[PDB]
């Protein structure tokens, strides 16, 4: 299927560091880390497939800003 | 060697290692330099330690990855400093026993 099929292993080199929350070579997150665009050269399987896998990194993310922005910040107790 | 000559990333990755680990010292590195604002005569930048720029032909990942780690380079430096300033007879005895 390869001369007949073009896409973009070198997805898994960089995805663990998308996934991590950080900037990448391919992915780019914009928008105070509220958005993640999927570059070209990823056909329609492969996009709706990362889709579901990046609602991880998005979601852990937005987790990781929240926690070192209130870390010693509320004064509240239960918070 | 040049940081942009090198392409590969596994190199890069192991490189930037080598060089971390003198970086979370306070040392400098081939890749990690001193910031310009850093001025060891003054004792306000001594405390609260040096800032780092990152060489710009890094990759992405890796540079930010570095951004977050080189902070703990800081804190050492400073704490280091605050040592050697902040451990003396005229402070008292509260200050040197947190020194300790």
């Amino acid at each position: 299927i390869e001369p007949y099929y073009d896409t973009l292993q070198t997805i898994l080199t960089y995805l663990p560091y998308t996934m991590l929350g950080s900037d990448s070579k391919i992915f780019t997150f914009s928008n105070n880390y509220t958005r993640l665009e999927i570059p070209k050269d990823i056909n329609n399987s492969f996009s709706s497939l990362l889709r579901e896998v990046f609602e991880f990194a998005i979601l852990y993310k937005q987790l990781a800003i929240v926690v070192d922005r209130y870390k010693g910040t509320l004064v509240s107790a239960i918070k | 060697p040049l940081l942009s000559q090198i392409s590969n990333l596994n190199i890069q990755q192991a490189l930037i290692i080598r060089e971390l680990l003198f970086t979370l010292l306070g040392h400098e590195g081939h890749y990690i330099q001193y910031s310009k604002r850093y001025d060891p005569t003054s004792q306000i930048s001594r405390i609260e330690g040096p800032d780092y720029k990152i060489a710009k032909n890094l990759d992405i990942s890796l540079k930010v990855i570095t951004k977050k780690l080189v902070k703990f380079g800081k804190f050492y430096s400073g704490l280091k400093s605050f040592i050697q300033v902040f451990d003396n007879n005229k402070f008292g005895k509260i200050v040197q026993k947190f020194c300790s």
